[PDB]
């Protein structure tokens, strides 16, 4: 699912993650690099910078809890087994 | 001397980017475009109301180059910037009379 | 093989999407772009506008369809006082479609 | 009939239009692009992290022109635009077929 | 008279009608179709966005008061600006 | 130094100069013409002010601006 | 860029910086330490500052400093 | 105690005694002899010049104080200081 | 007659004329060069600069209006004629 | 026994004053000069008019020393004053024959 | 190699000054003393009380010379220096073993 | 002949000025200068003084008469207490008079 969003000084942002309800993570397309974490207020629609340290760890412990996400290991396993199963 | 326009999926320039510069294709621009049409999939809420989208977000890379050198910048383009499943984009390639340097006059 | 842009008003892409949809014109790419004219106020101070919000649709096409194509388009996208924009037509040697590969030429 | 695509730096988009002006040249749209190369990096901060950008906003001048008035025309943009130092930008020059207006139906060209 | 304005996310946006005010309301013209009620704090242009009735309510009403008014002449403007953005 | 920035309204806005430490001044590109004091923030980037506003606080900053002393500040206080 | 300056009851006196635009911090070379601000005037050069003061002072101006434009202003403004 | 201070005219001057305050008496070193009551307003230093025998009444009269309180000791360096400063 | 006067920046100054009274112009001796002038308030001592086409002013309507004062020219004659008169 | 005659940049006396106490050169003295040429002129100017400066602020630091301990003297002091550009002094060497000190009556001298 | 100390009256510098740089003399320095003694005609007022001043202002040249130029140096300040009447003042010659600049370290 | 430079105490140059008068020592020149030392308040901030005012006797004798007019100097200058001063003798190749031209050498 690709989302992006236009920063006022640096353009193009491409979302990496949600954060999530009801944030989301967003990097900047044209430099390289720097991190937001965007929410909606919203008069609104907000923007607060973060290193890409803090990113980098956000983005881990998604991708941690992500992993035993019913629907993602769901998924994951239809996949594995579709084949011999059908295919 | 041809423009290569490729409308592309904005996520890959980074890829496209490192292919071209690795073609030593130093000078590209690139410009936001939205590109048509149905596309499909598209049906999406925002938060009540839900609505349909016919223009995406697309890239537009702009660069030239010599007559040779557009069959293989071609397939280098090609091959980053595919993802298989609908909404990859498009390359058009178009002529060139000259091309002209502020900083110096310098015509090729 | 031909290119259109259309530097068109905004408000008047769904006409002419419309038309070119009607014309069997599915390919088309849509870019922001500001015009020179003339031809106001905002909180005071008040001030002129040079360089006005247009919308350039670029769109493919065979030699036989310019005509067509361009007629549809200028129909759709005419409001009769100025700043109805233009249309140019520049050649293209080939198309390449990257999904797939396909090569359109000649 | 040939099209002149300018890339500049944008704060040198009003001198370039007086000059473009002063040539009788009325017809001109813009639009935003980035380009590469960089060109300088860079240094640069926000505020903690820092970061480096490949890509710098620059302005893309549309112009369509006769074949006699592409020469000057490039004169004058190059003259209006540069400024010694690099990332002055380029200038294509490409064929046009026709031209239509779209208020009335004017088809322009200079060649059969 | 055409105004146009940049959603972050949503792109161009043009106007259906003022009231205004100091606060009009606005389409989106790439997706068909989302709404949204603008205005000046300003400090920062406020967005706000409402559903499709909402909004075709706030026109009919709006399309009544110019009779009251300031017709007609506008009221053919606002009356087919209701034909095509509705009907 | 080139700095450019997109105001929702009127676009890309170009850098005339620094009023801080924090503020800066940006003019309307498209528009001629439209001045604006821009900072951040927050929390979202922050008002426009009249051109003779404008006017003076460039030529305030212009006095400032134009227009060794650590040595000396070690010298004397360290 | 040295300059010195005779106090009259402390002697000769060195030019830490500039605190305007007008004023300027000097300090007492044969003595340590005692900080001035000197202004002039009048009509008589014209008052001492005790160090913590001076060394703010110096601070604040320190910041400020370390720290084209008129063509923008012709463009703008002219 | 030994304070000295140029004048801008007769260049060094030495101190005679101080009443004081906040306010001293002083005399030329290269000159023989002019004499100055000297004051910090200050807002610089001020100078305003006295004649002999007001000044060597002003030292008799401190003098005599030295006595009344703050003796002596310091009488006795005031009163050697009257001699070799007059007699 | 030779009268000096020190200067806070400037350092030594000399005396050109007098303006006299109660005014005196100096000018700098280290420095070529900065006019002075210079008056006793008398808190005090006071210095104001004048530019050097105003000084070059002040000393030729000085000059002039010495020319022709008593002492001077009572002077200037008893010179011309003392050596015939006596030597 | 010689007398090293300094003439400094004045700004520099703490930096030299410094050097000269870990030499463990006690005695010194110092007076006001003004030094020529001037090197550089200059621009300048004070408020209308404006001017040039022949004879610009310095110090003049004089101490005596053993003839042994001169060589080590100098350099040290050289170090501790100088700035790379144009005024940044000399130093004269000259001799003594003696030294008495008033407050003892003590008569030093390395030579006979 | 000699040093010539020359006190002399604080308006004459400018032409002592000129002399010595037409010598070609350019390193000299400048201090301000106060010579004795008598001298004569001092007896003079400063607004009552009325005074006499044994010390008057004079200014202390020093230059360092090689040994053949003192003469010359010497007759060339004279001229400049005196006008005649006491209080003109007197030079001192006396030995110099070495100089050395501070910029470069350059021993004479 | 000879020079002897004496700094001292400021408030003692009438007592050394008579003493060396009384000697017929009639050409003397003083300057003001700083000696080191060590060895207090203005009015907040309070601070401490490396640079004392002094004064800078300079004479030139007769290489006979040092040793009494140091010893005059000695006697007239002293007070004790440290801050007395020193005194320093060098050697003068000729002295010349800019009124006359008398040249005193050897």
């Amino acid at each position: 699912s690709e989302n992006y969003l236009n920063h006022p000084t640096f353009g193009l942002l491409y979302q990496i993650c949600s954060f999530g309800d009801s944030k989301e993570l967003f990097a900047t397309l044209y430099a390289q690099r720097l991190f937001f974490l965007v929410a909606f207020d919203a008069r609104g629609t907000r923007f607060e910078p973060i290193g890409r340290n803090e990113a980098r760890m956000l983005v881990d412990n998604r991708l941690r809890q992500l992993r035993r996400d019913a629907s993602l290991q769901e998924y994951n396993q239809l996949q594995q087994v579709f084949k011999q199963t059908f295919l | 001397m041809k423009k290569i326009e490729a409308i592309i999926r904005p996520f890959k320039l980074d890829e496209v980017k490192i292919a071209l510069v690795n073609a030593g294709i130093v000078g590209m621009t690139v410009s936001e475009v939205r590109g048509f049409g149905r596309q499909k999939g598209q049906t999406e809420r925002y938060r009540g109301s839900e609505y349909t989208v016919e223009f995406l977000q697309k890239l537009k890379l702009e660069i030239v180059v010599e007559d040779a050198q557009v069959d293989t910048v071609i397939d280098k383009i090609v091959a980053a910037a595919r993802t298989g499943e609908i909404g990859d984009g498009k390359i058009f390639v178009s002529p060139v009379d000259q091309t002209i340097r502020i900083r110096t006059g310098e015509k090729n």
